[PDB]
């Protein structure tokens, strides 16, 4: 039971830190969105950077 | 000789006319680095990471 306990807390824990990974609200972990694109040219093309939930 | 004469009015006219031109031209640097701006701004504003009160 205490082992089972420490393993909950743990999995807590990774909420938290998942959930907390954000720069100035916006994330590429925290599951929110599938894509982020950044610019590339001065045209507008994008440079997509695919979001990896965590 | 009257002919001669009236050339002066002439030349007052074409000097008139570059002078209307010269304040175009003038306006026109402005509009043109205005319009430079506004670009960089629209494609600041396509960039999707923008969080809303920096769009």
């Amino acid at each position: 039971n205490a082992l089972k306990s420490d393993f909950d807390s743990l999995r807590d824990q990774i909420t938290k830190a998942a959930s907390n990974a954000k720069f100035n609200g916006v994330s590429i972990a925290n599951g929110s969105t599938a894509k982020l694109t950044f610019l590339a040219n001065s045209d507008g093309s994008g440079f997509t950077v695919t979001a990896k939930t965590l | 000789s009257a002919t001669a004469n009236s050339m002066n009015a002439v030349k007052d006219s074409l000097q008139r006319g570059q002078s209307t031109i010269d304040v175009a031209l003038a306006a026109g640097d402005t509009i043109t680095d205005l319009l430079g701006k506004m670009k960089e701004k629209a494609l600041a504003a396509s960039d999707t990471s923008l969080n809303t009160a920096s769009f």
